[PDB]
RNA sequence: GUAAGAAGCCCGGCUCGCUGGCGUGGAGCCGGGGUGGAAUGCGAGUGCCUAGUGGGCCACUUUUGGUAAGCAGAACUGGCGCUGCGGGAUGAACCGAACGCCGGGUUAAGGCGCCCGAUGCCGACGCUCAUCAGACCCCAGAAAAGGUGUUGGUUGAUAUAGACAGCAGGACGGUGGCCAUGGAAGUCGGAAUCCGCUAAGGAGUGUGUAACAACUCACCUGCCGAAUCAACUAGCCCUGAAAAUGGAUGGCGCUGGAGCGUCGGGCCCAUACCCGGCCGUCGCCGGCCUACGCCGCGACGAGUAGGAGGGCCGCUGCGGU
RNA sequence: CCGUGGAGCAGAAGGGCAAAAGCUCGCUUGAUCUUGAUUUUCAGUACGAAUACAGACCGUGAAAGCGGGGCCUCACGAUC
RNA sequence: GUCUACGGCCAUACCACCCUGAACGCGCCCGAUCUCGUCUGAUCUCGGAAGCUAAGCAGGGUCGGGCCUGGUUAGUACUUGGAUGGGAGACCGCCUGGGAAUACCGGGUGCUGUAGGCU
């Protein structure tokens, strides 16, 4: 009882129907693969941030807005 | 192409767009027989085409005028050269015919080719048309006329109202 | 029934172009990659230590990462239903730069420039693109010269 | 042509549920969203036709964090829905509310810090144009049945909680969740 | 004045083109159909103004076998506003009646009269694209001379195809 | 495949345990200033549950095995199945065209001698005669080859220094020449192949003799008197062309066409198009009149398997009325 | 002396390779440990194979560097 | 106008032959005691500076061979889409668009990034 083996008709059609729109474009996608090191790098420069964050970009804006 | 009803004589002239290499192309001009301007135009850019480097989007066209006979009273005899292509092969032909204008003439050719021929118009390039004159008719059939005091009758006209008096007591005399 | 394989296919797709064999040229490796920037992919036959799938061939994506002998790149492969976004970590000796983010840069600066220095002027200059318009009307010359006739040529074999 | 397999909008347009309070309430934020032509009333009108799963009850401390924002000293909070007492908190401020079906518990909550509570109507016959409002909801994907829901258990990122006859040892652990038997996800 | 130097002169290329579809609905490309939907020419017989471009001239091509695109006349362009004048001032297709339904949806621009509607279509320039879509396809009738083989193209004596001054006797009995 | 912006660019300052000549490089964060960035069209995003399906077939084109198949197996697109309607007489896939109920007009494909609506046009040009004519993609029949049957074309060669056909005359000498032999004396053979008077006769185009004789031809000339000869080429027709129940351009029939080729002006009708009425769905809604009711506008209505909503459709019994 | 690969690279072929991936020489087991992500048939599930990293210990050269098996495409196996 | 050291493009810059090279530099070249390695101080390594442009090398030339580019081939072979186009078929023509290569001919044959010595 030979039958057919394989075909692709009637398969564009399918797709199409309900689309083949591209995959949701998002701003910060993900940090995932990204080299260890590197992630522990910005980790560390992301948490120390704040301890001289606060107080020379504080005075850093009043300046500014001194000036302008 | 068509050629219906009756053909029509356009001066198409025609050049490429000026590129920098060269400016000012030679401005070729052909004498197309098309039934309107469009197919003028149209068989215009395809000879053009098939002559010279040349196509639609590379090129323009510049004037497409009709060309009306000089002298539509007259009746002349003019010289048709084709370049027809039969079921076999292409071949060139020469034929002559007995007209009032140009444009007939051709109309004739065309009729008299796809009549004896069997070659439709997309496979038949009309290469030159000149008036010729009475001497230099090659043909019988167009030098039987060429003679004064031509006399014959119209024997055995047919009735041509068939139906207008379709029934009747009478039986046409054809006479 | 088609063994299907790694590198199934590609005799000429991975083969070095002719008169071009060799070493690899210096000057691809000096190029330098950052994260963000949009490369093409190009299947190279001198190394095939990391060198990408067969489907990714001439494809166009952007980097998410960067290593010592590699780049990571987000690349848009079409499966049969739809497009998925892949990481593939491919070295730097089958990637080149992409022209066209190039061309954009450097119309964005243009743009920029223009309108910038137009503002003062007071002209509202048109750095907007378009399609190519219609030829306006013009006047070709002949200056005397007849125009050719053209003729068909007669039928030779 | 064009195919017609979109063309009806899904949205409901009518409340299901045969509550004559509620039926009222409709009959009237309906009027009050046609004519004052105010945002606020037809977002309301919208939230009165959803289902008990789209109005999820909104906490009493989420809504103490919600008014401690700044810029909420006097407005007044609406929660289209059940707001619920929270024992986890013990003092809570003035919390000038109004709400739907407020709880029993809450009520005395609130009522012994002080601020007053006005129903629906009552805020339709106060404010109709809805000025000086914060409209609040509760956690909608906080519901349980959200945790079940993803792509699948089976892909190496599901975190999707599968469904499990019995939680605890032997039940959906062997072969497919750790390396020592077949495979890790 | 240019033919007085023996000098051809040419005009400029028609900003403004016609376009009317020709073949049914089922039995059509996808490559074809969404240019067909993009030129918001669904059902048989209607017809809509575009503004000529580079990339508008290949989207035609491309669909040349279903439509039949011309360069209108100025009366056509009139007739098709005021005959066949609908305009959308929302989802609905409303009849052009007064002013005032030109003037509330498009009178931001300045085009708050019927004739304001008429030069802007004619005259394509800053602000055609709204003009232009504020208007619904134009359903056409049949024709009434009856279109000669409408499956093949107008140069070999068919319809479908590029009618650049003859569409305009086909927009007389189509309207 | 990618890009054609505000998720972008310019500026300043902080963090790094990353790298490191260098305050170097690279990432992260903060702060103020500047959106008009190819055309066309469109409202988008997302979650859950889920029936049926899991034997397909056909067509333009590209292709694998096979001689080939209405055979088997592939790629894109379309169609049937899931589909009615107008033409192909007939019909699954062809050509148009998609479907609520109606009136008017028009048309696509096709057609206008009668079946059967419309050429009953004082239709145009030309081809064709069959004792087997021909008459419209799929589609239902045919090849190589040939025709002094006609109709066109090409390359050529002859002819008033009188051709081509017809009638009539000549058609000789060296030489029954050289190789052969039972006979070859132009005529079964191999190689050759000239010469002289002529107006022309060819070591001879064929018939015939065992050979010689005889007829005849190339060639020249006499009469007539102006066009003619030969080879290819392609349109119709013809031969090639034979199967079994009587019979299939659909039939009758048609030949100054009711056939073939090129066309013109009209006309015929589809559930297609345009206008208008009515019914339903959807969207936008309108009103403080069963609000679960009452209106207004616009666009759309086919459908197996299957999925939903309405029923003031229907049967039985129970609690109220 | 000519010799651009016409030889060889374990084996069927394709790709690739010249102070080389080919032959010879000297030390060596990185053919060893560990957690992730990714590529390939893909339902984007698993196995197999493969890529780039990261964290310790070593080989090698003076060094930059290379190496966590065979120059690449196959050479292999769930529950209990 | 040139070279050396390090390099990008990797024959417009490679191959065979023939001419020129002043002042630096490259090299040829002279010698094995120390560093080093082979049968051989030929090659790799520490000592040079008696001669040379003989060679490499740098320029120029060949109606040179190759390489690049441009005409011709040619709107030709092919190809997207269409037809109730032709033909019995094989195949072909037309409309709308894109458009190849070998023969044949003509022109060129290194340009530059950093440090340095000369006329
Ligand atoms: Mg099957
Ligand atoms: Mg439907
Ligand atoms: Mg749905
Ligand atoms: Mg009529
Ligand atoms: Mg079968
Ligand atoms: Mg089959
Ligand atoms: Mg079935
Ligand atoms: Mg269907
Ligand atoms: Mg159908
Ligand atoms: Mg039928
Ligand atoms: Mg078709
Ligand atoms: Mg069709
Ligand atoms: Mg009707
Ligand atoms: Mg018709
Ligand atoms: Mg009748
Ligand atoms: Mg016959
Ligand atoms: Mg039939
Ligand atoms: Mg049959
Ligand atoms: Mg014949
Ligand atoms: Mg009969
Ligand atoms: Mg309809
Ligand atoms: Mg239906
Ligand atoms: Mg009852
Ligand atoms: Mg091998
Ligand atoms: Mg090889
Ligand atoms: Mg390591
Ligand atoms: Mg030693
Ligand atoms: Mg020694
Ligand atoms: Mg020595
Ligand atoms: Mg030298
Ligand atoms: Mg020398
Ligand atoms: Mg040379
Ligand atoms: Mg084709």
């Amino acid at each position: 009882a030979k039958s057919k083996n394989h075909t692709t008709h009637n398969q564009s059609r399918k797709w199409h129907r309900n689309g083949i729109k591209k995959p949701r474009s998002q701003r910060y996608e993900s940090l995932k693969g990204v080299d260890p090191k590197f992630l522990r790098n910005m980790r560390f420069a992301k948490k120390h941030n704040k301890k001289g964050l606060k107080k020379m970009q504080a005075n850093n804006a009043k300046a500014v807005s001194a000036r302008a | 192409m068509k050629a219906s009803g009756t053909l029509r004589e356009y001066k198409v002239v025609g050049r490429c767009l000026p590129t920098p290499k060269c400016h000012t192309p030679p401005l070729y001009r052909m004498r197309i027989f098309a039934p309107n301007h469009v197919v003028a135009k149209s068989r215009f850019w395809y000879f053009v085409s098939q002559l010279k480097k040349m196509k639609k989007s590379s090129g323009e066209i510049v004037y497409c005028g009709q060309v009306f006979e000089k002298s539509p009273l007259r009746v002349k005899n003019f010289g048709i050269w084709l370049r027809y292509d039969s079921r076999s092969g292409t071949h060139n032909m020469y034929r002559e015919y007995r007209d009032l204008t140009t444009a007939g003439a051709v109309t004739q050719c065309y009729r008299d080719m796809g009549a004896r021929h069997r070659a439709r118009a997309h496979s038949i390039q009309i290469m030159k048309v000149e008036e010729i004159a009475a001497g230099k008719c090659r043909r019988p059939a167009v030098k039987q006329f060429h003679d004064s005091k031509i006399k014959f009758p119209l024997p055995h006209r047919v009735l041509r109202r068939q139906h207008k008096p379709r029934f009747t007591t009478k039986r046409p005399n054809t006479f | 029934t088609n063994t299907k394989g790694k590198r199934r296919g590609t005799r000429y797709m991975f083969s070095r172009p002719f008169r071009k064999h060799g070493v690899v040229p210096l000057a691809t490796y000096m190029r330098i990659y950052k994260k963000g920037d949009i490369v093409d992919i190009k299947g190279m036959g001198t190394v095939q230590k990391g060198m990408p799938h067969k489907c990714y061939h001439g494809k166009t994506g952007r980097v998410y990462n960067v290593t010592q002998h590699a780049v990571g790149i987000i690349v848009n492969k079409q499966v049969k239903g739809k497009i998925l976004a892949k990481r593939i970590n491919v070295r730097i000796e089958h990637i080149k730069h992409s022209k066209s983010r190039d061309s954009f840069l450097k119309r964005v600066k243009e743009n920029d420039q223009k309108k910038k220095e137009a503002k003062e002027k007071g002209t509202w200059v048109q750095l907007k693109r378009h399609a190519a318009p219609p030829r306006e009307a013009h006047f070709v010359r002949t200056n005397g010269k007849e125009p050719e006739l053209l003729e068909p040529i007669p039928y030779e074999f | 042509d064009i195919r017609h397999n979109k063309d009806r909008k899904v949205r409901r347009k009518e409340p299901k549920s045969q509550d004559i309070y509620l039926r009222l309430l409709v009959k009237l934020y309906r009027f009050l969203a046609r004519r004052t032509n105010s945002t606020f009333n037809q977002v309301v009108l919208k939230r009165l036709f959803m289902s008990r799963t789209n109005r999820p009850p909104l906490s009493l401390s989420r809504m103490i964090r919600k008014m401690k924002l700044p810029g909420r000293e006097n407005k007044t909070a609406v929660v289209v829905g059940t707001v619920t007492d929270d024992v986890r908190i013990l003092e809570v401020p003035k919390l000038k509310v109004c709400a739907l079906r407020v709880s029993s518990r809450a009520r005395s909550r609130i009522l012994k810090a002080g601020g007053k509570i006005l129903t629906f109507d009552q805020l339709a016959l106060e404010s109709p144009k809805g000025r000086g409002t914060v409209l609040l909801s509760g956690p909608r994907k906080g519901r349980e049945v959200y945790r079940h829901f993803g792509k699948a258990p089976g892909t190496p990122h599901s975190h999707t909680k599968p469904y499990v006859r019995s939680k605890g040892r032997k039940f959906e652990r062997a072969r497919g969740r750790r390396a020592s038997r077949g495979y890790k996800n | 004045m240019a033919r007085k130097a023996g000098n051809f002169y040419v005009p400029a290329e028609p900003k403004l083109a016609f376009v009317i579809r020709i073949r049914g609905i089922n039995g059509v490309s996808p490559k074809v159909r969404k240019v067909l939907q993009l030129l918001r020419l669904r059902q048989i017989f209607n017809g809509t103004f575009v503004k000529l471009n580079k990339a508008s001239i290949n989207m035609l091509r491309i669909v040349e076998p279903y439509i039949a695109w011309g360069y209108p006349n100025l009366k056509s362009v009139n007739e098709l506003i005021y005959k066949r004048g609908y305009g959308k001032i929302n989802k609905k297709r409303i009849a052009l009646t007064d002013n005032s339904l030109i003037a509330r949806s498009l009178g931001k621009f300045g085009i708050i009269c019927m004739e304001d509607l008429i030069h802007e279509i004619y005259t394509v320039g800053k602000r055609f694209k709204e003009a232009n879509n504020f208007l619904w396809p134009f359903k056409l009738s049949s024709p009434r001379g009856g279109m000669k083989k409408k499956t093949t193209h107008f140069v070999e004596g068919g319809d479908a195809g590029n009618r650049e001054d003859q569409i305009n006797r086909l927009i007389r009995r189509m309207n």
